[PDB]
């Protein structure tokens, strides 16, 4: 945390973006970056869900204490986790993300660039990127730690979360440090 | 901003490739302002000597000023008065042709040039939008130069840009591999847009408000462009008039063989691709075009190949699911596009006869769906579907049904998917069925609005004492309609809603509802344009094999 900080907490505690329905980008490449600190066994950390009628989605998730991505742009679900790491302790980590189609690339703070290249023949594009659900409350499994200084395709999610700009929707047990 | 008069008479716009000095010109209409014109501007480097059959590199650079004040020659095209691509051109061409050729003569391969129309009026309520026009035909003909934008440019206060792009044999030749991958045309087009993206600002333009729009066979490119690795960034909204990238004559699936017909027929027999391409390169902007290569009835010889890059897979599979971005898209087809389908077989009484109706269906199932040898069922089904069992005899009804098939099966039916698939994934999709047309000689008295009748209403020619090309006797209505048309076309380019920035509500298309706009003399909004018959072609048909 060296930016516009934001806390997270017990019970119900999840944020919701909502792109303006006529305005749902869909890219070839997605660029997520966000630096957290949790203490929870199972969970969902963040999630862009596309829209209705669309199984395209992108979900960083705290399975087994290993914050690990899982996504379907079209055909099968891809998944880049680093399954060695009890990092879900309260410690702070700056977990970045790259994607060009099926090719993707995770990278926790400074460690190696663990990357997957599903050989099948994946599809290039997300579709109708609509809602960004940071919290996992609406997924069934919640998350209790924090995040900060967010960056996403050049759209600052949590500098704009405190400006209270139009499109944000904040309903949870949460703060600003 | 110095020689006030003489330097505002014909302006002086700094490109990144130099300064161009254009030309201010007013318009004849009463309620219509002047428009700055920069005719014959360069967007690439001449696809000359070496470049030929290779993608297009930037244009060069000068100092001082460069007179951009006349349309440069256009590309390799030769037009056999008949023995062209007849059946899918636009009515206003397949005849009239004669002196629709003040833009034929004057052909130099050094051809990649575009035209810029900028509205003079001061908008001091902000930078104006842009509209790049991909001109159609069947590839291998035509120019942007035959359509003058200024009328539109001015009316909507939007910048209009016609382009020239490589053509036909120079512009779409593919071995299908390595030495000549293909798709050179839509690639200059792409450079035209990346030139525009870069420079249009310095005229008066907003590169975030670029809309590409085409005339059917030109719309092909515009639909094909939605689907490219290359297109992303260069435009936002597209209007795709009178056809798609699924038309049987949109995509060329065997330039394999149709380059071999031309290779052998030019002293280029070598049976190794890279050897052969260097042959045709060292021939001539001549010779290679003066060759008659006949495509298979209802296909093209030289056209867009599915190379692997610019066009990455089958348009049907790409559209079918993912892979376009999100384009604010407005598309629609005319009532009786087909028309040219019932050539000759309409008597001077005014209809087609039954055992001439049947030979037509059976030189349709025979042409398009070769190999299946089920067909016949198809055939006796096709022709069950397209007879009116109320007026079983009535031979005018039987004439209309015929054109109405082709029309359904080559524009409407495909243009409803595309229209369906875009709504499906985020894109706002607005839809229109064009019913009105300007009526004149060349085009019979009974023809409903045929392919390419949409054009002059979109460009505003009914605000101007007609033309060659568009030699039709215009009414007061034609004016009043064009006004409604250009406002819907413009407003769409300005925002994402032909309505928004004394008329009717359009509203978005979207497969639950399927609202279309019925652009006739009185526009009314209807729903499910031809549902039953479009659902025929796109359902119980590929149900065979
Ligand atoms: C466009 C054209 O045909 N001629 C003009 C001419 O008037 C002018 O003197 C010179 C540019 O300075 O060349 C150009
Ligand atoms: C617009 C229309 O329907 N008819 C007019 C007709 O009145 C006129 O005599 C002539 C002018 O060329 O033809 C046209
Ligand atoms: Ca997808």
């Amino acid at each position: 945390h060296a930016g516009t900080t934001y806390i997270f907490s017990k019970g119900g505690g999840q944020i919701t973006y909502k792109w303006p329905p006529n305005d749902r980008p869909s890219t070839r490449a997605d660029r997520l970056a966000i630096g957290f600190s949790t203490v929870q066994k199972e969970a969902v950390l963040v999630r862009v869900d596309s829209s209705s009628g669309l199984g395209d989605y992108l979900e960083l998730h705290i399975h087994q204490g290993k914050i690990g991505v899982k996504f379907n742009v079209g055909t099968d679900d891809i998944a880049i986790e680093e399954s060695n790491a009890i990092i879900n302790d309260g410690k702070y980590h700056v977990v970045r993300f790259t994607r060009s189609g099926g090719n993707a690339t995770l990278q926790v703070d400074s460690w190696p660039v663990i990357e997957r290249y599903p050989a099948g023949r994946q599809l290039t594009i997300f579709n109708s990127q609509a809602t960004i659900i940071i919290g996992g409350k609406e997924q069934g499994q919640p998350f209790q730690g924090q995040l900060s200084g967010l960056y996403y395709n050049g759209l600052k999610v949590l500098n704009m979360a405190a400006e209270n700009d139009a499109n944000i929707a904040i309903v949870g047990n949460v703060r600003l440090v | 901003d110095d020689d006030k008069l003489a330097a505002a008479q014909y302006p002086v716009v700094n490109t990144n490739y130099g300064k161009i000095r254009g030309l201010r010109t007013p318009l004849p209409n009463e309620i219509l302002g002047p428009v700055e014109q920069y005719l014959g501007v360069p967007y690439a480097s001449p696809p000359t000597g070496e470049r030929r059959f290779q993608p297009p590199e930037p244009p060069s650079s000068w100092t001082g000023i460069r007179n951009t004040t006349q349309f440069a020659a256009v590309c390799p095209q030769h037009l056999d008065e008949r023995s062209l691509l007849h059946d899918m051109l636009p009515i206003w061409f397949t005849a009239n042709l004669d002196t629709l050729m003040t833009y034929v003569q004057d052909q130099n391969e050094d051809c990649l040039y575009l035209n810029i129309y900028v509205p003079t009026e001061d908008d001091i309520h902000s930078k104006k939008p842009v509209m790049v026009y991909i001109h159609g035909g069947s590839y291998m003909e035509g120019t942007g130069n035959m359509i003058d934008g200024s009328i539109l440019a001015s009316y909507g206060n939007v910048i209009v840009i016609t382009i020239n792009y490589r053509l036909g044999i120079l512009g779409f030749l593919s071995t299908g591999d390595q030495a000549a991958k293909g798709n050179y045309g839509l690639l200059d087009q792409i450079q035209a847009l990346r030139w525009i993206e870069e420079n249009v600002g310095a005229f008066g333009g907003d590169p975030k408000r670029v809309t590409i729009f085409g005339s059917g066979a030109g719309a092909s490119c515009v639909s094909l462009l939605t689907l490219s690795h290359y297109s992303e960034g260069l435009f936002q909204k597209a209007i795709i008039q009178s056809g798609t990238a699924l038309s049987s004559w949109a995509v060329n699936y065997q330039p394999a063989k149709y380059t071999r017909i031309l290779a052998d027929k030019v002293g280029c027999n070598m049976l190794d691709t890279t050897d052969m391409v260097e042959c045709l390169r060292n021939k001539n902007y001549k010779e290679l075009i003066q060759q008659t290569i006949t495509p298979a009835t209802y296909h093209i010889a030289f056209g867009p190949v599915i190379d692997g890059d610019v066009i990455p897979d089958d348009p049907q599979i790409l559209m079918e699911q993912g892979e376009f971005l999100n384009y604010d898209i407005m598309l629609g087809v005319n009532q009786g596009e087909g028309l040219k389908f019932v050539d000759g077989i309409v008597d001077n009484e005014d209809g087609v006869t039954p055992n001439d109706f049947d030979f037509s269906v059976s030189n349709f199932v025979d042409n398009l769906y070769g190999y299946p040898e089920g067909k016949d069922t198809l055939r006796e089904t096709i022709k069950f579907m397209y007879t009116d069992w109320a007026d079983k005899e009535n031979p005018e009804t039987r004439r209309k049904t015929l054109v109405a098939l082709f029309t359904d099966h080559q524009w409407v039916a495909p243009a409803v998917a595309t229209a369906d698939l875009h709504a499906q994934y985020g894109s706002p999709t607005y839809f229109y069925a064009f019913y009105h047309h300007c009526q004149s000689e060349m085009k019979p008295s009974w023809a409903d609005s045929a392919h390419g009748d949409e054009v002059p209403y979109v460009f505003g020619i009914p605000m101007i004492g007609p033309t060659e090309l568009f030699s039709c006797n215009f009414s007061k209505n034609d004016v009043m309609l064009s006004a409604v048309v250009m406002t819907y076309w413009t407003n769409f380019a300005k925002t994402g809603d032909p309505n928004q920035p004394e008329e009717v509500a359009w509203s978005r298309y979207n497969p639950k509802d399927q609202l279309y706009l019925h652009i006739g003399l009185k526009p009314r909004v209807r729903d499910h344009y031809r549902a039953t018959k479009v659902a025929f072609w796109l359902e119980l048909v590929p149900h065979l094999h």
